[PDB]
């Protein structure tokens, strides 16, 4: 279908939006074939006199061109003929598959010099393309099916919504907005320049809204000017907008929503006439925007990039008031990354508050968006934290001896500030230890947006295998193609009275769904930003979920809420909070140990058994102030000591420890430490015997199997659960800033327990919940059920049904999705939690979730 | 808050496993008093021993649905369980008038004596284990509740949009709430939903 | 360079400065290779950097001192695209020279050491031999066309063995070079010509990772002129530079603008042209007020801007404008 | 009756290109015309007026099927 | 990994082209630091070019 | 002891203790001296003629 091309695109405002510029060089050799009729020859004997014609072969099937001096030839109506590419044809735009973003266009063909593609710079969001050497291949409709269904399917005004989003394909973009701003800041006109710009659109010219003043003529304003777009008699009601009559009668203020209240207009004039009036609306505005900045020009300079000196000094002593005091902290606390950044974005936003007070700088930039407002205070204000041991690609060791090389006269002349803070900015100039440390961030980035990046390349397949066969059948029923068996019994909500622009029956919604999802993958990978990869693997847990338990730490965590307030105790809550971790967080022997002592000697009379039995006497001991700091006592180290060793040698173990001592602990022995230690014998306990070798014959021989048992003494546990591997008390803002909830709208700072399992979780899932409930049995009054999840969404299935499991995967997917792509049709993810919960539980979409028309036919 | 904390931990996980079997039997719409599942803990202990219950009348839990569906529990409170107790405690119980059985595994049931629990012939029995039952599933906030179909407005989904049996979206025999209610492959069960995206949306269900 | 992102600098130390268009060799008549490429004009940058000046080789720049305006065109500097001046490209600005090799080969004479395939004419008109001499190959003033036989390498009775040119090769011939191998292995080579103007299709750089397509070739008088009527040879769109973070292209234009200038005041009291920056060293750079200081010594104005009129309306532009030379490059794959 | 009053993207590409096909394979116009050479811009316009003769054969996922004219159908555009 | 073609489009691209070390790939799991600037490169070699790709921080 | 001529050259190893079924304390071996061949550290000792003990701790 012309198979090919190689063409360097680029722009042109003044050209309609679905019309394409071909190079002559290409156009001249490629063909649009045409059958000979009875009604068309009288063209084609035009097209075929002179030039622009090729070989006319017929069922004779004679290759001879336009150029040999044979003449008319009047054609017979009924052969064929090759013909040159004219305007007005039909084209088909494409790059080589980067992504299956949907850039399959229908554009109308005008031939021209100067070898590229001029498309309208509207067509760089839909393409999805630049101006620095993008290239794109052309493919041609040949036969008139293929040109029916072309037209019919895919252009402009056909395709105006999108279909993965529900808003318009085609927003104002860079200068043109730009334009409107600085058209709704200067709010009057002249006279001359309003006639000037009166020739472009439509609607000739409304009367002057001010006719006459003292000083000047008469004055026009800007709403009249925006009224020269409009198709005739539109009739609209806005949020700001006001239409009646093809005029502009009321316009809000708000510059801040300004690309919405375009957006509102242009989405009444696609309900109330279409989409024809809308691209007219389009192709009537853009231009009256592109003259409009034609003679008044728009520019940089270099005092828009210059802070003030006393603000420059006000921001610097902030570094060094509430940033170098909470590195301080920083020196022990790990795990307040998240607030770090929230008094790192509280500097940034003051900082970026100063640079709006100029006039260039407010209307380049958009305002509201994080994405762009803290570049511009890297290079008018400071970077910030371009160093840290949680950006995960470089190792430990480069930050530690990159935390060293920090004697780089930073040690010779200094210790304020710290490595990883940059307290300079571009503008400025970086001294080469930070721009050292801005290159080792840079690399970092480049290669994690570098490398991999084909786990959503194998999850595009592994979505296409499953979500391909799915479409809207005649009914209505959304179904299985190769099964017949209803997925889903009804699409989107409420469409089921008659009132259209919306889904028919045809529709491949599956494959609708998997390049709607796939889009937000490659918008989170690309972008290496902190909330594009903390959201990256929220889409992991839920569509690639496995159905075989592998028994992972994401199949171990329960989280456990506790509120029973009692209104007014004041601290009840927090004291709420932890003793529920003191009877389950777990502390051992092994940990408050100092050393180990046996000894022949000190218990000779001490050893009064009449066979002299005992011999050696292995001392272990302890440190106080861990014993005396959580309340644990003494003799309770005995006991859970001598019911261990005595239900262990129970167990079918050996014979070796049959015949243990286990003493007394005592936390005063002797004035013991021949080799130095020099202390005064604190906690010295479990001062135990091991007389199983009654008699013993050799010291050295025996010495050894006094320790085989000091290693079972270590490994006991004292205060706690022996099943719990952890228990945290952490996250005082259940805001909407964190993971997901059951509930949280009434308070604001309520207090949890993430609390973990060890690995005595059995192949059954749904274990670890139950040994955490099994756990908590004097401590339940506390807790709080009809609550308290676990985490993993396959285990909720595996507890609450399956029922739950599809209103938290749509909840999951919903907020995963929305912090990378801002927007998305809430039926691909319904269509895609339905197809995951339709064979019996939750099957995933990757290899082991994998191991479990035709609607017409024409008559006449 | 308050804590107090001393606890006969054993008779616990049965005054919790107990009450969720009532509730259970109570939701499967059955003869069942309020004081019977209402009573404390401390009243509870007192009148069934302190620290030790073991083949109590706590488990004589037997009703009726309306006039002739009897179900009763048996709980067993041991570490082992092998063909020889259960023959004994059912070869003399199925002579008091009963229809179906439950049984309350605690240690575990293993597959070695498994067609000789199957054999019963028109005496369904349903199992568990009690580390299960600490909580209700149904009081959580998270849960939904459903609405079984009649087998009349089961065959009119099927004959409503001229579908089989065997087209629906399923449901496996093993869920959390098919085991609940005890229910049977064929019978439409069907959701509404609440939430932020999936507000008024409807499912139906039959289990496979 | 150590204002600008890291990422920015990779790009133009690693890609750009490799690729762009420039000197090539000081003896072009024994380089037999495949596409030679070179300038006509290069030059040198007007400021200093501190390596370039230690190592004198003036060689370690390729490319041209563009004067440089930021400002919104009619809409076709969007998307990173640039917009050229005419009339500067009739001048010779920017108008590269490329030379390409065609080579073929037979055996020695007449030995093992018919399949001989000897260089010759074979003027039985198989193809194209309008400009082939007797010897098999065109002579040295040659105007080889779209499609041609280059070098007749032709046997002595069968079908054509001959090299062609293909599609998108022509030019005028330069020289026509003939060797061999021990074995006698006889070695063909010719070399065309062409000089080529920039196109609508090509794409440019800056010292700083800015790099564009040339998409708009404008005429001279619509162009907008400062009072003394100096006009722009590149113009680009302001809304590269908030996002890309790189000033440090706006402070090479303000450096080189306040080199190139003159400085008035000179009667008297100094010798007016001694206490002139030039050096851009990197880790070591001027301040901004020396930059901006010498730009009112200048007699400019000190943000930077200079006011403009326009080329089509002919009245006083509202916003000041950006103006001042850059040192831009030119690069290869051209289309 | 049951299976959706209006017309479907799919069947406007569909008829569409067998008219017009059948018009550039000598069939008779059958609206009034403006001097228009293009089969597809021919076809157009008994669609736009309702004067076309097919009959549109809609299956259904069960077996059956339907029986439609498409002057019965409303390919409107009304807003 | 080793004797590779001169290029010769600029002047600057053969000095570029003689003046490079390389890192060899040992194997991919857990290479470590051997893509980042290391605090021992201060002086000896250059902290801010590299390509990018398949071979980036290695050459 | 690397050398990259003369490919008879050796390593001392210390964290390796042959067994692990209760526990055993770390004993330096002089792991793998010809290719094969591995040896306890004072049979190398006093091959190497050692005298006694108590030197080889002030060794
Ligand atoms: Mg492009
Ligand atoms: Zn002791």
């Amino acid at each position: 279908s012309g198979f090919s091309s190689r063409s360097v695109i680029t722009g042109d405002a003044f050209r309609n939006v679905n019309e394409v510029g071909i190079p002559m060089e290409i156009a001249h050799r490629i063909t649009f074939e045409e059958r000979v009729s009875v009604h068309n020859i009288g063209y084609l004997q035009e097209l075929v006199d002179n030039k622009m014609c090729l070989s006319y072969t017929q069922g004779s099937t004679t290759y001879s061109l336009r150029d040999g001096s044979k003449g008319h030839t009047v054609l017979k109506p009924g052969q064929i003929v090759h013909r040159r590419v004219m305007d007005g044809d039909v084209v088909f735009i494409n790059r080589p598959p980067t992504t299956h973003k949907h850039s399959l266009q229908a554009l109308r063909v005008y031939v021209h010099e100067d070898n590229t593609v001029k498309i309208n710079p509207l067509m760089c969001g839909p393409l999805s393309a630049d101006f620095d050497g993008d290239c794109v291949h052309l493919f041609y409709p040949q036969s008139l099916t293929a040109k029916a269904e072309v037209l019919e399917l895919f252009s402009v005004d056909k395709q105006l919504r999108s279909s993965h989003t529900g808003q318009l394909i085609l927003q104002l973009g860079l200068d043109s907005l730009l334009s409107l701003r600085v058209m709704m800041e200067q709010v009057f006109l002249d006279k001359a320049s309003a006639q000037q710009l009166a020739m472009y659109g439509s609607r000739s010219l409304p009367s002057p809204a001010v006719v006459k003043s003292s000083k000047s003529g008469p004055a026009w304003t800007f709403f009249q000017i925006l009224q020269l777009a409009f198709p005739e008699r539109l009739s609209c009601r806005g949020d700001g907008f006001i239409v009646g009559g093809s005029d502009l009668l009321s316009f809000d203020f708000g510059v801040d929503a300004l690309a919405s209240i375009i957006n509102g207009i242009v989405t009444g004039i696609m309900v109330e006439k279409g989409p024809k009036e809308a691209l007219a609306f389009f192709d009537s505005l853009q231009p009256l925007l592109m003259e409009h900045l034609d003679p008044q020009g728009f520019s940089l300079s270099l005092e828009d990039l210059s802070m003030s000196r006393e603000d420059m000094g006000v921001i610097h002593n902030l570094i060094v008031r509430e940033i170098s005091p909470m590195v301080s902290r920083l020196r022990l606390s790990y795990e307040d990354e998240l607030q770090l950044e929230n008094s790192i974005q509280k500097v940034k936003e003051v900082a970026a508050n100063f640079m709006l007070k100029s006039y260039s700088m407010r209307n380049l930039i958009d305002i509201k968006s994080n994405s762009a407002i803290n570049k511009l205070v890297q290079q008018i204000g400071f970077l910030g934290l371009q160093l840290s041991d949680k950006k995960k690609l470089y190792t430990k060791t480069l930050v530690e001896d990159m935390a060293q090389f920090y004697k780089k006269k930073y040690v010779s002349t200094s210790s304020s500030g710290d490595f990883g803070i940059v307290k300079g900015c571009f503008f400025h100039g970086l001294d080469p230890y930070e721009e050292m440390a801005h290159s080792v961030a840079a690399r970092e980035v480049i290669v994690r947006s570098s490398r991999g990046l084909a786990e959503p390349g194998t999850l595009f397949k592994n979505l296409m295998a499953v979500l391909r066969d799915i479409v809207i059948t005649n009914d209505g029923t959304v179904r299985n193609t190769c099964s017949n068996s209803i997925v889903q019994f009804k699409y989107e909500l409420s469409s089921d009275n008659e009132n259209q622009g919306l889904f028919e029956a045809g529709d491949p919604v599956g494959v609708l769904a998997a390049t709607a999802m796939s889009n937000p993958a490659y918008k989170a990978v690309l972008d290496s930003s902190p909330n594009s990869n903390s959201s990256w693997e929220l889409m992991k847990e839920v569509l690639l979920c496995k159905v075989n338990f592998q028994n992972t730490t994401n199949d171990r965590r329960v989280i456990l809420y506790l509120n029973e307030c009692r209104c007014g105790k004041k601290y009840c809550q927090e004291n709420s909070a932890y003793t529920v971790r003191n009877k389950l967080k777990k502390v051992s022997l092994k940990d408050t140990a100092v050393e180990f002592l046996v000894e022949y000697r000190k218990q000779q009379a001490i050893s009064e058994i009449f066979g002299m039995d005992i011999c050696l006497h292995g001392h272990i001991h302890l440190n106080k102030t861990l014993l005396e700091g959580w309340n644990i006592s003494m003799q309770d180290i005995l006991q859970r000591c001598e019911d261990a060793i005595n239900s262990l040698v129970q167990k079918k173990k050996k014979k070796a420890e049959d015949f243990k001592k286990m003493n007394l602990s005592v936390s005063e022995c002797c004035s013991f430490r021949g080799p130095g230690s020099s202390k005064d014998s604190d906690m010295p306990c479990l001062m135990f015997s091991s007389y199983n070798a009654t008699d013993p014959d050799l010291e050295r021989t025996l010495d050894v199997l006094c320790n085989t048992i000091y290693p079972v003494l270590l490994e006991t546990v004292i205060k706690g659960d022996p099943r719990i591997a952890s228990a945290n008390i952490i996250w005082n803002s259940p805001e909407t800033t964190t993971w997901i909830r059951s509930l949280h709208a009434s308070r604001r700072g309520e207090w949890v327990l993430d609390v973990t399992v060890e690995k005595s979780d059995v192949k059954q899932s749904g274990d670890a919940w139950r040994v955490v409930i099994d756990s908590c049995l004097s401590v339940l009054h506390l807790i709080d059920t009809k609550r308290s999840i676990p985490y993993s969404i396959k285990q909720v299935q595996e507890l609450l049904g399956l029922s739950c499991a599809f209103e938290q995967a749509v909840q999951r997917l919903s907020a995963s999705v929305r912090k990378v792509s801002k927007g998305v049709l809430k039926e691909h993810i319904i269509l895609v939690a339905n197809n995951m919960t339709c064979s019996g539980d939750m099957l995933g979409f990757n290899s082991g979730g994998y191991k479990a028309s035709q609607f017409e036919l024409l008559w006449n | 808050s308050k804590y107090v904390d001393p606890s006969s931990e054993e008779s616990h996980r049965y005054y919790l496993a107990r009450r969720n079997a009532l509730e259970m039997l109570r939701d499967r719409g059955y003869e069942v008093s309020l004081e019977d599942i209402n009573l404390s803990l401390q009243d509870f202990r007192t009148v069934y021993g302190e620290r030790p219950d073991v083949d109590r009348l706590r488990i004589s839990a037997h009703h009726r649905s309306d006039s002739s569906n009897k179900v009763k529990v048996v709980f067993f409170g041991t570490g082992k369980v092998k063909v020889n107790t259960i023959r004994s405690v059912a070869a003399e119980i199925l002579s008091q008038e009963t229809i179906t059985g439950l049984i309350l595994v605690l240690q575990n049931q293993v597959t070695d004596k498994a067609l000789k629990a199957i054999e019963l012939f028109t005496f369904k029995v349903e199992i568990f284990q009690i580390t299960d039952l600490l909580v209700n599933l149904t009081k959580h906030v998270l849960s939904l509740r459903h609405r079984v179909l009649t087998d009349g407005e089961k065959k009119a989904l099927l004959k409503q949009f001229n579908i089989e049996e065997k087209q629906l979206p399923r449901i496996s025999k093993k869920d959390a709430v098919v085991r609940y209610y005890g229910l049977e492959k064929g019978q439409i069960v069907k959701v509404s939903y609440r939430g932020e995206l999936t507000e008024s949306y409807v499912a139906y269900r039959c289990v496979w | 360079a150590n204002h600008d992102h890291g990422r920015r600098v990779l790009y133009q130390s690693q890609k750009h400065c490799q690729q762009a268009i420039g000197f090539c060799s000081t003896n072009p008549n024994i380089r037999c290779d495949t596409l030679s490429q070179q300038l006509f004009y290069p030059q040198r940058p007007l400021f200093k950097t501190m390596a370039s000046e230690c190592l004198q080789k003036d060689v370690l720049f390729n490319g041209q001192n563009a004067i440089v305006a930021v400002n919104v065109h009619l809409g076709f500097n969007q998307e990173d695209s640039i917009v050229m001046n005419k009339a500067s490209l009739e001048r010779g600005m920017f108008r590269s020279e490329q030379i390409r090799s065609y080579k073929a080969d037979v055996d020695s004479k007449d030995s093992e050491k018919d399949e001989v395939v000897q260089f010759g004419k074979t003027h039985s008109k198989i193809g194209r031999v309008d400009s082939l001499d007797d010897d098999g190959f065109p002579f040295v003033g040659a105007n080889m066309h779209s499609g041609d036989i280059v070098i007749g390498r032709c046997t002595e009775s069968g079908t054509d063995h001959s090299v062609k040119l293909k599609h998108t090769e022509r030019g005028i011939v330069q020289k026509v070079v003939l060797s061999s191998n021990d074995d006698g292995k006889n070695y063909a080579t010719v070399s065309l010509r062409q000089v080529r103007s920039p196109c609508l299709g090509d794409k440019f750089s800056s010292m700083h990772g800015q790099k564009g397509v040339l998409g708009y070739i404008e005429e001279q008088e619509n162009f907008a002129f400062t009072n003394q009527g100096i006009v722009p040879d590149i113009v680009i769109n302001p809304h590269a530079f908030p996002s890309r973070q790189t000033p440090g292209q706006l402070l090479e234009a303000a450096l080189s603008k306040g080199i190139a200038c003159p400085m008035q005041k000179k009667k008297g009291k100094s010798d007016a042209y001694s206490k002139v920056t030039r050096h851009a060293t990197p880790f070591s750079t001027p301040s901004v007020d020396d930059i901006t200081d010498q730009l009112h010594r200048a007699g400019f104005s000190r943000s930077g801007n200079e006011r403009v009129y326009n080329g089509r309306t002919g009245e006083m532009m509202r916003s000041l404008i950006f103006m001042g030379p850059n040192f831009y490059q030119r690069l290869i794959h051209m289309s | 009756r049951k299976t959706s009053k209006f017309m479907t993207k799919y069947e406007r590409a569909r008829i569409l290109g067998t008219r017009a096909l059948q018009i550039s394979m000598n069939a008779p116009v059958m609206v009034e015309l403006e001097g228009e050479t293009d089969p597809l811009e021919i076809a157009m316009k008994e669609l736009r007026q309702r004067k076309i003769p097919f009959t549109i054969r809609r299956y259904l996922p069960d077996g059956s099927f339907e029986e439609w004219g498409v002057d019965e159908l409303i390919v409107e555009d009304s807003w | 990994g080793v004797v590779a073609n001169l290029g010769r489009a600029n002047p600057l691209q053969s000095l570029i082209d003689l003046r490079r070390t390389r890192q060899q790939v040992l194997y991919t799991g857990r290479v470590g630091d051997a893509r980042y600037p290391h605090p021992s490169h201060w002086g000896r070699l250059c902290f801010l070019s590299t390509p990018d790709g398949e071979n980036c921080g290695l050459v | 002891y690397r050398s990259e001529t003369k490919r008879n050259r050796f390593i001392v190893r210390l964290s390796e203790n042959q067994k692990a079924e209760d526990f055993k304390r770390k004993e330096k071996v002089l792991t793998v001296y010809f290719l094969s061949t591995e040896i306890p550290v004072w049979v190398l000792f006093f091959a190497l003629g050692v005298a006694s003990d108590k030197e080889a701790v002030d060794l």
